[PDB]
Parts: structure tokens; sequence; C-alpha cells
């Protein structure tokens, strides 16, 4: 139920 | 052994006190009054020359600063000055310096014939002073033609900047040296 | 007496400007001719003038919690911004 | 770098 | 043993070759000047350096790091 | 498709400040902003998983913004333009060395 | 006269003290002619005395050889705010020149009516006299004739009672040769190190504190005030078209009697030698180089000397120049080779290191001309050190960097044979012993 | 043809143009202009060593030497003006073989060390004996050699390599403003030094690393550790003030290995300040690299990024509106700081600024807290009147500026404010508010110097900002503003200089606090990079969280870390004193789990229940566009549209304190600064 900002903010600084 | 930087040492460092004498203060307001007052810089070479007679024929670090606070200029630019002109000596020499070992005009005469039997009667290398004080031996340079003569400089610091002297002499022999080296041990000005 | 009131009503007011252009011109007026009396009613109101070489004159307010409103200023008159002030002051506010 | 006495 | 050494060297059986140079006396020189070539056949060693002897502290050769110092004064 | 869609920026390098020549100036180059890299826990040495770690800096150059420009919109990059400072020229004179202080005040 | 010079009478002296035989201060002064109705002279006006000098054919006499006139005409007609200054170069450290020592010593009342006079030629409102830093008893004399005159009002405020005002003061340098030089001069002047300033801007539009300024010699300023009263045509009587006037002439080195003479200019180097030297020492068939005037021109070989003129255009066409007039003899057993390895060690020394061709060629050529001396050389080397002495020369900022590639140039160009007959003998010397 | 370089060339009157030829070319340059310039019209590079734009013509090298008709001497170009009709020749033989000639004599007395020498692959001195003289060496004899001289920790000596070009001298004497250097003896042995043992404590002392074309004076913390030809090099700008200097930034690796200056006429002129130049070390030192939370002990514990937002997220709603508050650090960019303004208005609090003096100032118009004369345009003031002020360590390339305005058109200076070392000769006027006070009522030499004045300029600085009595120390500068006409339509002569490269964006964007104590009453604090703001005021039950990349006392008391990203790392948007906005560029990757600032507030946003309308730095950079409008239009230059006119009248009383010194101690400003090697070593000895 999260964006996919949070994900990729989860995942690294490089999106 | 002249060197183009200052290594501090007990009677030449920053640190000790050094300004003209209140004699030489009329001296200094006279040298000062020949330029205008925005140009003061101009005096660096007769107020180093006065510095100079004053403290006995050299000039320690302490008295270029004061001449740089008369002229108000960075210290650095009366460094240069001084480091330039061969006039001045930045390390002790004696009472009396005796300039010799001319250059190309009179060596042609047998010039260096004169500055070992100097040391050699006043028991010194060239460049450091005896152990009274008296005497040192630096590099004499030259003026004219070395016509009639192999000369030298004696430069008189004896008696501050009001007994200086600065006179060359002639015919100067090995046995004339000494004997003017006598005289101005005994005090008597010698014939020139 | 809404002029005296617009501390009460928004957090914070800005006005977007053009230095330059035509189009900002009646924006720049009711500045000079207003932001004295506006500042001295509402000493403790931040009232924003950010100017830009390119901007369509506009002119926000900030409520609570964040809420923000805006008004396009093209093609109105000096009274007329005057007037888009008065309603942002006294409505949704 | 350099080396504690100086040394490149 | 300094910090220069540890990132390489992992063996303190032998000493670093910055104590090794260190431990070399001054060479003392009849003059105020010096060319150091790091080996007797200037082939075999570094570019020629001309060392300045005018400082009381001895002189270092930059390149293989051996030190000079004026014999009189 | 997944490295067409990054962001670069076109720009002309300016002259290093450790030498006086100017001889390495006017060339465009695109920067592809690679900045993600790494120790690698065997030798110390860099490494990288992005392919265009240095092609901006060693093939890829353009004589002018306008073909860099082209190049990078016909491949679909998105692109933001600086333009470089140049020196402005100034009226410098030898004699100025020597100018007069004026009467003292 | 127009056929042959030389041979000046006593009555054509412009320095009758020049042996200090009389009193050099301001009593002797007058009694010989010195400060004579200098008050007409200043009143007739800057452009009169201007012209006259022009008329007169005096050229520089601090070796250059610039007509003066013109140097004169060359300051500003109206200021701009700025004042004008007059410099008077008695900084004379070149090697065998005495002139303007004794022009200092014996005539110092000449040399300041001569300041005045030059100084209401360029409209200046001061003049600064710069003395060598050794020379402390002739600066000492030459101050107590400055108060002299001062006292009498000659000099100050309303200067000899023309309505003139001129101030003269006196500054003298700390040893360097380099000062001699006249943007090193008032560089030196300004209280920095004596370095020369490149040119543009010249000083007769930025000089001393960036005003109108004038540097000319001892001997220029002293004769300007004679010249005036007896006229120019009496000056120009003397010497070659456009080498006119009278000459302080000194000759050292290996003559009879070394002497310093004022004398006609373009007197053979002969005829002055044989006329008031009593000749080479040992016959003028002993002379083997003779350097015309000062250190800083080449010498000539024994075959130019026989019938060439002192003055600048024959000294000039024959590779050499006027200079100081301060004549070298050198006889057959002088070894020149050594002599210009010495006077290469003097220019070496005398650098002021400013600039790179000056700085490190003067120490190059130094070091080739000592392994020259012993012939520890090889024969292409005198070729390199030609190369390397055409690289000095136009390169530099100011002539020293030329006076000192051109000794080397002359004994290459004079005597080239013996620096190849050294080498061969050094070659020998190394086969045979190993 | 295109000047060199791009060099741009500026006509006052096309009146006033002269015609010469470079090698038959017809070129056309200003009146004044001098050979060497007038070649690099043509596009011509001559080689020069003791030539430098920004400094005046020594003419001293040789190297410049070309050919011009009707002259009998080569002639220096750096030093000859040029003249109508005059022919330059270049490439003859004459200027070859004087080429040719310079460099041998340049290379007689060189030492043989170019592997050992750090200017080696960026040497003058190589590329010129490549190109010019090609010639084999024939020197054969003793090369001299030359002691080396300790100059502090910055400057590394080695003079062996000097070739006595003076740039080092006249930078010291012209625009150092600071006469230590200088050229002793003379002569072949003539030595650059100080004569006396002292360091170079100038805060522009770096430059001469820059300007000396040998490898004689070089970076000592730089000395040996890489070569030019392996380093990236990275155009960006320096955030250590508000200056907002252009610098190039090199690196290897993930590493960054030295900062060197970047041209730009309108803001440093291709020189920057100790601090910027040398405050890369810390980057690498201390970094915060991992979320943190403290654990039971009262001790840090390294977490995931979820469960520290998921804590923070969680422990926010338990706080009244009113006792939030969120402070922006000094290196904080415009982006960063919008994101965290939205957050926090966004929860009900409006409790949003950012550290330093100018917290809570009046930022309705821009002129007031904004350097309106811009920094090329001091040089165009004649007085200079500084008020609570040190430029010198609050802006030292402004200070630059204003030194070398002075030493050129002989501007005056009045200084009112705690005793200072100025490097140019400035009146002391006081020491505070009385001072104004007399200014105002006139009767005085310096108010009448100030009449007397075409160009005025008041700079005014920031740190006057957080005095209480603020207001009346405005009204009464404005009021002498206006008394002299300062401010006219052909000239800006008000200035407020401020000391955080943050500080400008921060105003644009309204961080502005309006409670004075509302960090006394708060549960909730957000530290975004704030390590300059006093933290014994936060209640001691209050939960603090702290991000940044660096950080000493405010780590020491928050009760969660979240490490952020550095500026060589990221790009963002910073705006300096004069209102000129610019971008940095990344060079390097992050450390560790290190994220951009935006986008930890972004994301804590999301994890607290608040919807921000942007998921990109396109998305915050167009939300802007709604607040301040001049912080997207980056490199753009704007006159001011508003002046003191439509300020409200105040009549509060003139309080007695003095002015205060902001800057104690110029290398401890910024938390990476506080976290180097050099900046230390440089407090200890050059203080
Ligand atoms: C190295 C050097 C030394 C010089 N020394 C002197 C000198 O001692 N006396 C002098 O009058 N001119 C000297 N000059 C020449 C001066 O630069 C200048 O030409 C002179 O003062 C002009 O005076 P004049 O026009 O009366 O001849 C020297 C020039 C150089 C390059
Ligand atoms: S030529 Fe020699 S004396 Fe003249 S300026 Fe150059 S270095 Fe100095
Ligand atoms: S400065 Fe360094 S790199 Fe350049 S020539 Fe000299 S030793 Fe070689
Ligand atoms: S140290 Fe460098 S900048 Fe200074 S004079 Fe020597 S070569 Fe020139
Ligand atoms: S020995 Fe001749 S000048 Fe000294
Ligand atoms: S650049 Fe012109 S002489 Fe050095
Ligand atoms: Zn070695």
């Amino acid at each position: 139920g999260k964006t996919d900002f949070l994900k990729n903010f989860y995942t690294s600084n490089y999106f | 052994t002249a060197l183009n930087y200052h290594l501090d040492s007990p009677d030449n460092k920053p640190d000790l006190p050094w300004e003209f004498s209140e004699a030489n203060q009329s001296k200094v307001k006279e040298i000062l009054s020949y330029y205008p007052s925005n140009y003061k810089q101009s005096a660096v070479i007769p107020l180093l020359d006065l510095a100079q007679q004053q403290n006995g024929g050299w000039l320690p670090v302490s008295a270029m600063n004061a001449v740089a606070k008369v002229i108000e200029v960075a210290p650095i630019r009366v460094y240069e000055v001084a480091t330039f002109y061969s006039m001045f000596n930045r390390a002790k020499v004696g009472k009396y310096h005796l300039l010799v070992c001319g250059t190309t005009p009179c060596m042609i005469r047998g010039s260096r014939d004169i500055e070992s039997a100097l040391l050699d009667h006043l028991g010194v290398k060239r460049g450091e002073v005896t152990k009274d004080g008296l005497f040192s031996v630096g590099e004499m340079e030259c003026m004219g033609c070395c016509v009639n003569a192999p000369m030298i400089t004696v430069a008189d610091y004896s008696n501050g900047s009001e007994g200086y002297t600065y006179n060359y002499f002639e015919d100067v022999t090995p046995e004339k040296v000494v004997e003017i080296v006598e005289k101005l041990r005994k005090g008597e000005k010698p014939p020139h | 007496a809404w002029r005296g009131s617009i501390s009460k009503s928004m957090k914070e007011l800005r006005i977007l400007l053009c230095q330059s252009s035509p189009a900002s011109a009646p924006t720049r007026t009711f500045v000079e001719k207003n932001y004295k009396d506006l500042k001295s009613l509402n000493p403790k109101l931040p009232i924003l003038i950010r100017e830009c070489s390119g901007v369509q004159p506009q002119m926000w307010a900030r409520y609570d919690m964040g809420v923000e409103r805006c008004v396009n200023l093209d093609g109105l008159t000096e009274p007329q911004i005057l007037k888009a002030l008065e309603n942002l002051v006294k409505s949704g506010a | 770098e350099e080396r504690e006495d100086g040394s490149r | 043993v300094g910090n220069h050494t540890a990132k390489w060297m992992q063996d303190r059986s032998k000493k670093s070759p910055m104590e090794l140079i260190s431990e070399v006396p001054p060479i003392k020189v009849d003059g105020r000047i010096v060319a150091c070539e790091g080996d007797t056949n200037p082939a075999l060693g570094h570019p020629i350096e001309f060392i300045c002897l005018d400082l009381n502290e001895p002189a270092i050769c930059k390149y293989c790091g051996l030190r000079y110092v004026q014999d009189h004064h | 498709e997944e490295h067409l869609s990054r962001k670069v920026i076109i720009y002309s390098p300016a002259r290093t400040a450790t030498q006086s020549g100017s001889g390495k100036l006017g060339k465009w180059k695109i920067n592809f902003v690679s900045t993600l890299k790494w120790e690698n826990p065997l030798m110390g040495w860099t490494s990288t998983g992005d392919p265009y770690a240095n092609v901006g800096d060693s093939a890829l150059a353009f004589d002018s913004e306008e073909a860099a420009k082209s190049f990078a919109e016909r491949h679909g990059w998105d692109y933001k333009v600086k333009k470089p400072n140049t020196p402005l020229l100034k009226v410098k004179s030898y004699s100025d060395n020597f100018k007069w202080k004026g009467n003292p005040q | 006269e127009k056929t042959h010079f030389g041979g000046l009478k006593d009555e054509d002296r412009i320095f009758t003290n020049l042996y200090g035989l009389h009193d050099p201060f301001l009593k002797g002064a007058m009694k010989r002619g010195d400060w004579h109705r200098t008050k007409d002279l200043v009143l007739k006006g800057t452009d009169w005395i201007v012209n006259e000098m022009k008329k007169s054919g005096l050229r520089g006499r601090g070796g250059a050889g610039f007509p003066s006139g013109l140097k004169w005409s060359f300051m500003p007609k109206v200021s701009d705010g700025r004042p004008s200054y007059l410099v008077v170069n008695a900084d004379e450290s070149e090697p065998g020149t005495c002139k303007d020592r004794e022009i200092m010593r014996h005539d110092p009342h000449k040399l300041l009516e001569g300041c005045l006079i030059a100084g209401v030629g360029m409209r200046a409102s001061a003049a600064y006299i710069y003395i060598r830093g050794e020379y402390v008893n002739e600066r000492l004399n030459l101050e107590k004739a400055r108060r002299e005159a001062y006292a009498a009002g000659l000099l100050g405020k309303n200067a000899c009672g023309s309505g003139y005002d001129f101030e003269v003061y006196i500054h003298f340098g700390a040893g360097a040769y380099i000062c001699g030089e006249e943007t090193a001069l008032l560089e030196s002047l300004e209280g920095k190190q004596g370095k020369p300033r490149l040119k543009p801007p010249f000083p007769a539009n930025a000089g001393l504190y960036g005003c109108p300024t004038t540097v000319t010699n001892v001997e220029t300023v002293a004769v300007s005030p004679t010249i005036l009263r007896r006229g120019p045509e009496w000056f120009s009587s003397f010497g070659r078209k456009n080498n006119a006037g009278t000459k302080l002439f000194c000759i050292s080195g290996h003559v009879n009697k070394p002497c310093t003479v004022e004398e006609e200019m373009s007197i053979p180097l002969k005829e002055l030698i044989e006329r008031h030297c009593g000749g080479v020492r040992g016959g003028w068939d002993n002379l083997l180089a003779i350097i015309p005037g000062g250190s800083s021109v080449p010498l000539i070989p024994k075959n130019i000397c026989e019938d060439v003129l002192m003055d600048f255009d024959a000294l000039k066409a024959v590779q050499s120049g006027l200079g100081t007039a301060a004549v070298i003899v050198m006889d057959k057993s002088t070894d020149v080779v050594d002599a210009i390895a010495r006077l290469s060690y003097f220019y070496k020394h005398e650098s002021c290191g400013q600039c790179t061709p000056c700085r490190e060629g003067t120490g190059w050529l130094w070091m080739i001309m000592e392994r020259m001396k012993v012939g520890n050389a090889k024969l292409e080397e005198i070729d390199m050190l030609q190369e390397v002495t055409k690289q000095i020369e136009g390169h530099t900022i100011c002539a020293l960097g030329d006076a000192a590639a051109w000794p080397v140039q002359g004994l290459i160009r004079h005597f080239r044979p013996e620096l190849e007959r050294r080498i061969r003998e050094r070659a020998e010397r190394e086969l045979l012993q190993a | 043809r295109n000047p060199v370089g791009g060099a741009r060339v500026h006509f006052s009157n096309p009146e006033d143009a002269i015609e010469v030829f470079v090698d038959g070319y017809a070129v056309k340059v200003p009146k004044g202009f001098t050979v060497l310039q007038a070649c690099e019209v043509a596009g011509v590079d001559i080689p020069r060593f003791c030539y430098h734009s920004r400094l005046s013509i020594a003419g001293n090298c040789r190297m410049c030497l070309v050919e011009v008709e009707k002259s009998p001497k080569p002639v220096a170009s750096c030093a000859m003006p040029a003249l109508p009709g005059m022919k330059i020749k270049t490439d003859t033989p004459i200027a070859k073989k004087a080429r040719e000639g310079v460099m041998e004599f340049l290379l007689m007395n060189h030492p043989l060390d170019c592997p050992i020498c750090d200017q080696g692959g960026e040497c003058d001195l190589q590329d010129q004996s490549m190109a010019f003289g090609s010639d084999r060496g024939r020197f054969t004899e003793m090369k001299r050699s030359v002691v080396d001289k300790n100059l502090g920790p910055l400057v590394k000596t080695v003079m062996t390599r000097c070739i006595q070009c003076t740039r080092c001298v006249r930078f010291a004497s012209e625009v150092a403003g600071v006469q230590d250097l200088g050229i002793l003896g003379r002569g072949s042995g003539e030595e650059i030094g100080t004569y006396v043992e002292k360091l170079m404590t100038s805060e522009l002392s770096g430059n001469v690393i820059d300007i000396c074309p040998v490898g004689a004076l070089t970076s000592k913390p730089f000395a040996f550790k890489a070569r030019n030809w392996e380093l990236k090099a990275t155009e960006t700008i320096d955030v250590s003030d508000a200056v907002g200097s252009n610098i190039r930034v090199d690196s290897r690796g993930p590493e960054v290995m030295r900062i060197i200056p970047r041209l730009n006429e309108d803001i440093n002129e291709e020189w920057i300040s100790d601090k910027t130049r040398f405050c890369y070390d810390g980057l690498k030192r201390q970094r915060l690299s991992d979320p943190m939370i403290r654990d039971s002990d009262g001790r840090f514990k390294a977490v995931s990024w979820r469960d520290a937002l998921a804590v923070v997220g969680d422990i926010i709603h338990q706080v009244k509106p009113d006792e939030i508050v969120g402070v922006a650090g000094q290196l904080s960019d415009a982006e960063s700081m919008m994101v965290l303004k939205d957050f926090v208005n966004r929860m009900g609090s409006d409790n949003v600024w950012c550290e330093g003096t100018a917290a809570g100032v009046d930022a309705d118009l821009r002129y007031s807290y904004l350097m309106n004369t811009s920094i090329s345009g001091l040089e165009n003031a004649d007085l200079f009147l500084l008020i609570g002020t040190q430029p010198r360590v609050e802006a030292a390339m402004v200070n630059a500026r204003i030194c070398k305005t002075v030493r050129a058109s002989n501007a005056k200076v009045g200084y009112v404010g705690p005793p200072a070392e100025f490097n140019y000769d400035c009146k002391h006027l006081g020491t505070g508010p009385d001072t104004l006070k007399e200014i105002a009522e006139g009767r005085h030499p310096f108010c009448t110097a100030l009449k007397n004045a075409k160009n005025p300029a008041i700079i005014v600085g920031a740190g006057l900002f957080n005095r209480t009595d603020k207001n009346a120390i405005l009204s009464s500068v404005e009021s002498i503003a206006q008394a002299n006409n300062v401010v006219r339509p052909d000239w800006n002569g008000l200035n407020f200089l401020l000391q955080y490269a943050a500080q400008a964006a921060a105003l644009d964007l309204g961080l502005i606090q309006q409670s004075a104590k509302a960090l006394e009453s708060a549960k909730f604090v957000y530290l975004m990079g704030a390590d300059d703001v006093n933290v014994d005021k936060i209640p001691k039950d209050a939960f603090v969280v702290y991000q940044g990349h660096h950080g000493d006392k405010a780590v020491y008391r928050a009760n969660v870390i979240l490490p952020a990203s550095a500026f060589t790392e990221k790009e963002g948007t910073y705006e300096n004193t004069e209102g000129f906005t610019q971008q940095t560029v990344p060079a390097v990757p992050t450390v560790g789990d290190a994220r951009d600032d935006w986008k930890i507030v972004r994301a804590l946003s999301e994890v607290s229940g608040v919807k921000l309308p942007y998921n990109s730095i396109e998305g915050v950079r167009s939300r802007i566009k709604s607040v301040a409008p001049n912080l997207v239009h980056t490199d753009e230059r704007e006159p001011a549209a508003f002046g003191p006119s439509l300020k409200p009248e105040c009549k509060e009383a003139m309080s007695t304190t003095p002015f205060q010194t902001v800057v104690e101690n110029f290398y401890m400003t910024n938390s990476i600064t506080r976290a180097s090697k050099i900046m230390a070593q440089c407090s200890a000895v050059l203080l």
C-alpha cells in the first residue's frame, strides 16, 4: 500500500 | 656567508627592541623632509644607512623593522632592499670594517696580495670578528681605475653615526696595511 | 475592516510578478500602492513579494495544515487585484 | 602520499 | 613502523626502508653544494639532483634519501 | 530502453586553473553523472556497474552545443545545458604600475 | 680644426678645477666664473635654453650619446597637475671611470648651476642627485656646496633672484652597478630594489613617482651653464659634425702615465695615448687590445686603434662605443681571455636578476669563460658561446645584457686563434700525460 | 576568428577602437590593449610565464617575445601597448629563436625532478618545452640549488623549481592584501621567501599554488597523492559560505582528491578561499552512514531505513502541532528546505526556519537580505561603509573584491563594529549603534565623505539580524541610505551580506521563525543538518531527530540519526548573497546507506501519513515555482523590483549593545570543516 517512491527509497539513493 | 634568509639568534631576533636614538631623530626628520610625505619609502636607503651606523656597522632584523615602521611599509620590502644592496651588513662586523680583495681593474696590478697578510696579522678568517670585537675583514667593492694602487676600504663604526667615515687607502702593502691596523687600534686615523 | 484581519485568516501570502512585463504592471502597482498599509495593519503576516523574469502574475495564500489557494492575476486591474485579496481573506480562511 | 620523513 | 609503512608492509622481521635510510649517516661534503646520482654509475641511479647545504640540518636527496652536510661550516 | 531515460548534462569544460594555456576549450561534452562506484573487498580497487562510467569523458565528444543537443534529443535523453563562463578582456597597462599617488593629503 | 682634432687649450677647457689645485667651494667657484649672471639665463626662458642646447650639439655623456636638447624638449610644456623632476645620474659604478667623481670633488658648483639650468630647461620644480653609495666624502662635499648655494640664495625659493623656484636634494645608493641604469635609478630613488622598468612608459611621461622626469649624466648637466654663457657655436666648433664639444677622458692600464684629461671630441685614440699618457708602456708596438670607453663596450685590436677617432660615430663604426670615455689599455703581456672572463664575472655579479636571459646567461657565459681560460673546452664550444651571447643580446629588459654579451663577442671576433691555441695545448697535454 | 578561450571584448564606444594586424589578419581591439591581448583576440596563443591577466604586468620571463615590424628588438607582447597599423608576427624565425633561447635559459638551472614533481602532467614548462623549444639540452655545468622554505601547513615548497616569475609576490601584494612574500637577493641567487620565519596567514594563500607555473609552490595536503591525468573533473559550486564560489572538484574513484577554483567573472575570478580549497578532507571523516535509534542503554544502534522512519512517524503523531519544530542546516539545498517546510506546515506547525542569525528576519522584500550592488558592481563603488560585518572571515571573496576595488579605484572604507584585522586601509568609525546615530545626524568627516561619494555602498552584515534592536538598526541604516541617495535607479548601493549557503534560498522560500521561543517548548525537533543550533535550549524530554552527513553536539542529543548526502554527492539548488541561483553537480557516490535530504523528508512525510504532491526532484522544483520562482530560474541576473519605500515606519528605540563577531573561527564554520585534519591544523598554527 505504498507508492513506488518509498520502495525505491528503501532500495537505494539512485532511482 | 651572506644568506637570503634570517635565522633567529640571541643578538639578532625580532623581539629585541630597536629604535632610532634621540640624537638620530633630527637626522631622520631631515632625511624624510627631502621627499613628499606620501613617498616616505624613498628614505629606506638613507635610513638603513643611518641605522647601520648607529648599530655599530650592521643591521639586525629589529633595525629593519624599525625602518619599516618609520617609512610605513611592510617589513618584507625593507628586507628586499637590505638584501639587494651590498653595502648593508646583515651580520656583525668589527668597529673597523676592513674591505679587501678587489675586482678586475686592480687584480691586473696584483691586488690579491693584501688579504692573506691581513688575516695572518688579525688571526681570523674572512667574515669573522676578532675576539676584542675591533676588526672584521669583508669584500671590497671597487670604484675608479685602480691606477696607482692596490687599495683597501676602511669603514669606521667605532663612534656611531657621528663618527662614521668611509675611506679608501692607496699604495697599501703587506707592511702598510698592518701599520693602518695598528693606528686604527691606537685610535689615530690613518693617513689617506 | 477585512484588511486588518488578514493575519487571523491566513498564515502566509505570496505575490509573484514580473519585474518588467506589461502583464505584471497592475500587480506591481497594487504592491507599490497597498503593501505599506497591508503590512502596517498586519505586522506579523509574512507577505512574500517574489519577482521573476518570466512568471505570470500570481497570488497565493497559505492557510492551516498547509492548504493553499492561488488566483491568476493576468488581465486584471489594480482594484480587482484588491477584490481577489479580499475574497482570499474572507472565503476559505 | 608523503612519508613520515617527507619522502615521496 | 609509521602509518605510511603499515599500509603495505605486513612483516616486522626486517626494518622498513624509512628506518634503514635514516640509519645511514649524513655524507660530509667540502662545499655548499653537492650532486647526487644515487649510484656510482650515474646511468644506473636516479636523475641527477643538486642539493644545497646552506642549512644546518642535513639536506636530503629527494630521490634516494641520502643525506649530506657541509664538512666545515 | 532502461539506459535511454537517464538524465544528462551538456556543458563545455572550463580551463584548468593550474595552467595558463587555453587549448582544451571549445569542446562540448555530455555528462552522464555516473556516480555509483565502490571498493572491491579484495584489493581495494574501484568497481562499478554503470555502463556509461567513462564513455562521456573518453570517447563521446561534440564540437558544438547544437551537435550535442541534437545527439541527446535523438537518443531521447533528458538534458540540461550549462553555459560556460568566459573571461572578460580588460584594458591593462604596464604604466599603471607607476601611477602617481597625487599630492599628499 | 676641421681636419685634425686634439690639443685642446686651457682657454677652451670647461672643467678648470679638474686637477683640484684651487678652492672648489663657493668663493673659488665664483672666482672661476660659476653662478655668473644665472638670473639672465633663467629669465631667457625654457625655450631659449632648449634651443641653445640643441644648437650646441651636446650629446649624452652617460654612454648612450643621445642629443641632450631633444631629450630635454621631450619634457611636457604644460603641467597636467603632476610636477616635473630632474634626476642627475652620479652613480658611476662602471669599472675604470672616475670623471663624475672628479666633477663632484672639484667642481660641485658647476653641477649645482647645471642642475638649476637644466631644471629651468625642463620646466622642473625639483632636482634629485643620485650619488654612488661609496662616494661618501664626495657626497659630503657636494652637500656642503649645496648648503653654500642655498645660503647665498642661488637655490631654493626665488633661485638667483629670477623668480623661479627649484629645490635640489642629494640621494645616494647602496652599492649596485645596475642602479646606474636610468629606470633602475628611478626605482631605487623610489625606495625599491634597483630593477629596471620596461619601456614604454618613458621617463619623460612617467618617471619618478610616475611624474615627467629626465635622467641625465653629471657631465652632461655640469657643462650646460658654460655652453649657455660661451655660446653653442663655440661648443660646436670642437669635434666632427654630430660629435661636437669637449669630453672628459680618463686613460688607465698599460700606459706610462695614466691620467684624467679634458680633450676635444673626435681626437685620435693613438694621439690621445701618446700625447697625454706618454704612450703605451713598452711602445705602441707592444699594444695588444684597447677598450675605448668603460667595460660595457667591445675591445678593438691594435690595427683598429691606429686610426680610429674618439667619438660616438667612429667607435660605433668599428663595433665599439665611446661609452664613459674610460680608456683601458692592454699590452702584449695581458692574458686577454682572463680579462674577458673577469668582465663576465663582473656582469654575472652585477646582474639584477629580474629577467631570465640576463639572469641565467650571465652565469653561463662566466662558467664557459672560466673553462676556456685554461683550455678545458672543445673547439665547437666557441660557436656555442657566440650563440649564447646572441640569445642574450636583444632579449633583455635593459642594456646590461648587451653589455654582458659584447666583450665575449669581441673576444671571439678578434682573438679566436688564441682560444683555439689554448684548447689545442690543453688537449696536447691531456694526450701525453695520460 | 574566435578569441582565445572565448574571451569577451567590451567596447565603451566603437570610436575608441584601433586596428592591428596579427600574422597578416585584421583584428579590432579597444584602445589600451597590449600586443598579447590583441594576439588573444586574433586567436593566437602566445606562451607566457610571468604574465597573469589578474595581476600587474611584470615582463620578466621574456617568453612572450614577438616580432613587430619596424621594431629593432623582439617585443614583450604582455607589456607593449597595441598601436594602430601595428604589424605583429608570432611565428617568424626571430620569434621562434627568441622563444628557444629563453626556454633554454629557463631549463638551465631547473632541477631534473619531473617524476617527483606534482606539476608533472599539468606543467606549462613541460608543454612549452615540448612545443617551442624542442632544442636538445647543451648545458653541462653544475646547476644552482636552493634550500626549501617553511610557509605553513598548506603550501609545500620546492624552491629549486622556481623560475623567479614573481607571480606569487604580486598576488600577495595585490590580491591577498598581505605583504609577506618577497624576492630577496640579486642576480641568479635571488630567492623568493619571507626572509624571516613566518607562515602565509592570508585566507587566500592557497591560490599561489594555482598561479605558480612550476612545482615550486604545491598543495601540502595533496602532495604526491595523484597525477592530474587520473582525476575526474566535476564543475560545481562551494557551500562553505554564502558566496557560491565556482569550483572544480577532482576525484579518483569514490574519493575527492582536491578542489581548485573555477572561473566566474561575476563571483570569485578564478580565486577561492583556503576554507573552500582544503575542506575536502572532512568529506571522508566521521560520516553518518546508517540510520540509528538510541537503544535501551542510551546507545545508538544501526537499523534499516524502514524501522527508523516508522519510529519517527509513530512518535510525531503523539505531540501537539505547535510542538513540532524543524530547522534547516546551513548547507541545505533549496529542494530539501521546501520539502521540509511543506512537511512541517502539513503537520499543522509554522516553526520552520534556517539556522543562523537571519532566522526570523522580515523576508517580504528581496532587497532587504541580498547584496543589491552585486559582487561585480562593487568595483564601481567609490566609498564603502561596513556595518557590523567582517567580510574577511564572513565572505572571503567579497572581501577580496572590496580590497581589489580599494587598491584600484582608491575607494574609502568606513567600518562600524568590533575591532578586526582588515587587509586594506579603513577608518574605524565606532563599534556599535551610537555610531549609526552619529552617522545619521552628520557632523563628521566621514559623513561629508559619504555625502561627497558618487556611488557609495553600505554593506550590512546578517549577524545584526538576531539582535533585539534589529528594526531600529535597519531603520537607521535605511535612513542613512536615503539621506545620501544611496539607492537610485542607476545605482543600488544598499547591501546585506549573508553568511550561510542556504540562507538566501531559505529566505526566498519563507522559512521564517515566527515564535522566538518555539525551540524551548518543542517536543519533536527535526534538525535537517542544523549542527550550529544551540541544543541545550531544547527540552530534555523532546524527541530530537538529526539528519545530516556530519555532526558533533546535535548527534549526541539526537534520538534518531538519518544519514544524508553531502554537497559533492548530489544535485542541489543554492542561492548566494547577491541573489544568484546556482546548482551543484554530483561528483562522487554517497557513503554507506545515506540518502538525499529531500528524499528523506518526503519518505518520512509518506510514512507519517502526509501525501506530498511530488515524487521526484522535478516535482519539487515545480512546487518551488509556486513559492520562489527565481530559485528555479538558475544562472540568471535580475535587478530589484521594489525598494525601501514600501517598508513600514519603525519607532523602536536604539540599544547600546555593541556589534558582536559572527565568525569566531574562519576554519571552523560548518560540520564538514570541523571534521578535517587540515582545517584543525590551520586553526592551530595559522590563526
Ligand atoms: C647597466 C647600466 C649602467 C649604467 N650606468 C650609468 C652610470 O653610471 N651613469 C650614467 O650616467 N649612465 C649610466 N647608464 C645609462 C643610463 O641608463 C642613461 O642612459 C643615462 O643616465 C643618460 O644620461 P645622458 O643622456 O646625460 O647620457 C647605465 C646604463 C646601464 C644599462
Ligand atoms: S638585463 Fe640583467 S640587469 Fe637588466 S633587467 Fe634584465 S636581469 Fe636586470
Ligand atoms: S615544474 Fe615539475 S613537471 Fe614542470 S618541468 Fe619542472 S620538474 Fe618537470
Ligand atoms: S615560487 Fe612559483 S610563482 Fe613564485 S616566483 Fe617562483 S615560479 Fe613564480
Ligand atoms: S683592489 Fe682595485 S678596486 Fe679594490
Ligand atoms: S609573459 Fe611577457 S615577459 Fe613574461
Ligand atoms: Zn640521491
